[PDB]
DNA sequence: CACGACCCGCACGTACGCAGC
DNA sequence: GGCTGCGTACGTGCGGGTCGT
């Protein structure tokens, strides 16, 4: 049971060497220029001879911009009770668009937002690592529908021992949206209402949608919500005539589904994306 | 006849071994291990070596600079490695022996595959294709398996940080996410209290456009054990919300851990009904 | 730190496939 | 076709490895 086991072991290692020992040879140039193939002994001569013709594998450069395009990420390094930035890696400028200049000699407090001093604050003392996540300033955003001319806060997460890699978790930054109940009352009304249909959130809040809807729809209204109800998690649009808050009816397209809890699978209640 | 074989054969493995050894010791690790070091693993590490030395040069005051490698690795709370278009981990720093007990040299050059829960195969070789990536998986941990948490991006060839999992505050939650027990410091950031949140779930405060991203993030926890969400917003109960994520574990209680993100937005306008 | 329990690596010896004066 | 330089593939035997009750 030893024999058979053990020669069959063995042949898996002479397919497996020679499959690297062939995989080496169109790696090195030397090997791939060649016109045959050479004597395994050359090959790996070759190999040594243009290995040696060059803090592991990577250089500083390369896992600079390795943590770069892995996740936005630069090291800075602070003081520990003033938070003046006493070194920053150039990387900052494809993440934040601070040049490295008006980044190196300032305050880390100077640089955050001025809501995540207090945190940082928290950072910069004692009474060994550190982790935490702070708004930072762009120049010349990723927490909210960008503001009409403000500038920019990204959400740094930060990692360090004060020595800290920062980088940017970019897959976390995200008509109007609603809630209802089964019998379709404005249980939320997300604010682009506003600009969509012209009211106030809450003159829509605790009201009925078929109240809204045109006399003539309104019957197509109510098949429609008690077919999501029926639909389960299937999505279900419908186009429907919406009384604005200035007098006039708006073409509305809106697709609604019910959202069943992923465990106890209980309705939470109805969203509808309601767009013009 | 065969003595010629025998004699002849033992310079051609003496040729074969010293070429091996001086091979293995001029790699980008220390004399330390590179002097006694496996004959196989020799040829993963240098086939990986030039493997990804192609990777990186075909893509797009004095200490805090002398110690750039560690500074950046052991500032970070995981481990950072780069694949290939066919999944070959082609880097990956030390420090994955702190989260995973898995050994650099021994990873340096395996398929990725062969370190990851099986189940997970699919969902990884879906996200390298066999331009941002971001994705819950189970790893090899040998402190049997860990929620690794991967982000990074895919150039043909991955690169990835990666952090394990074992102003903020702790919620007890069922499994359908509704808050058991809650910590006090939520009056300290939100404008409820410990007690007009339990009972309800959370899917009655999340932002209606969040929803889909908690639903999500909800799933991956319910089959892998842990999660960490996107950044969301937390409806208060006068109006607006708050930026929050959360850190989540089940095993059954899930605990939810809210690392805070801003303060409250938006407080005027209404946007649930349990904001009436 | 034992002990067969092995498993895995390693090299050894040899057997089969190709050049050529 | 003799037989030798030259090289890779096969199987087994040995010494150094890690578990387990």
């Amino acid at each position: 049971l030893a024999r058979e086991n053990h020669s069959e072991i063995e042949r898996r290692r002479r397919n497996k060497m020679t499959a690297y020992i062939t995989e080496l040879s169109d790696m090195v140039p030397t090997c791939s220029a060649l016109a045959r193939k050479p004597d395994k002994l050359t090959i790996l001569r070759m190999a040594v001879s243009h290995m040696k013709s060059l803090p592991s594998f990577l250089t500083d450069q390369e896992l600079k911009h390795l943590i770069l395009e892995a996740a936005d990420g630069f090291l800075f390094i602070v003081s520990c009770e003033t938070g003046r930035v006493v070194y920053v890696s150039d990387s900052v400028t494809p993440v934040l668009n601070q040049p490295q200049s008006e980044w190196f000699g300032s305050t880390l407090y100077d640089q955050v937002h001025p809501d995540d001093v207090d945190k940082l604050r928290e950072q910069l003392s004692t009474s060994s690592r550190r982790s935490f996540i702070c708004r930072m300033r762009c120049g010349t955003n990723g927490l909210g529908s960008v503001k009409e001319g403000e500038p920019h806060f990204v959400v740094v997460h930060c990692t360090g021992y004060l020595v800290a890699i920062g980088r940017l978790q970019v897959t976390s930054s995200p008509e109007f949206i609603s809630r209802h109940n089964i019998e379709g009352i404005f249980t939320f009304v997300d604010h682009r209402c506003v600009a969509t249909v012209g009211y106030q959130p809450q003159e829509l809040l605790g009201k009925n949608i078929v109240e809204f809807c045109h006399p003539e729809d309104q019957q197509l209204l109510r098949d429609s919500f008690q077919q999501v109800v029926k639909l389960k998690g299937q999505v279900l649009s419908v186009m429907f005539r919406f009384r604005s808050k200035t007098r006039e009816w708006l073409w509305m397209r809106t697709s609604s589904f019910t959202f069943q809890n992923p465990y106890s699978d209980e309705i939470e209640y109805i969203i509808c994306t309601n767009t013009n | 006849r065969k003595e010629k074989s025998r004699d002849a054969a033992r310079s051609r493995r003496g040729k074969e071994n010293f070429e091996f050894y001086e091979l293995a010791k001029l790699l980008p690790l220390p004399a330390a291990i590179t002097s006694q070091l496996d004959k196989a693993s020799i040829i993963r590490l240098t086939i990986s070596y030039l493997k990804m030395r192609d990777f990186a040069n075909q893509g797009d005051i004095e200490v805090f600079e002398a110690h750039l490698g560690s500074h950046i690795l052991q500032s970070l709370d995981g481990f950072v490695f780069a694949l290939n278009q066919e999944g070959k981990f082609l880097y990956i720093s030390e420090t994955v022996s702190i989260y995973l007990g898995l050994s650099q040299v021994e990873l340096t050059g395996s398929s990725v595959f062969d370190y990851v829960h099986p189940g997970d195969h699919v969902e990884m070789a879906e996200q390298l294709g066999m331009l941002e990536r971001s994705f819950f998986i189970r790893m090899k941990s040998t402190l049997g398996y860990k929620v690794i948490h991967i982000t990074g991006r895919l150039r043909m060839g991955l690169v990835v940080v990666a952090h394990a999992l074992p102003h903020m505050f702790v919620t007890r939650v069922n499994m359908d996410l509704n808050i058991i027990y809650c910590e006090n410091r939520i009056s300290d950031y939100m404008d409820l209290t410990p007690v007009d949140i339990v009972g309800k779930r959370c899917y009655h405060f999340i932002h209606a456009e969040d929803v889909e991203g908690i639903r999500h993030s909800h799933l991956d926890l319910l089959n892998k054990g842990q999660c960490v969400t996107k950044y969301y917003r937390w409806m208060q109960k006068n109006g607006g919300y708050i930026w929050i994520q959360s850190s989540a574990t089940i095993a059954k209680n899930i605990i939810w851990v809210n690392y805070l993100l801003s303060n409250p937005e938006y407080k005027d306008t209404p946007m649930d009904i349990a904001q009436l």
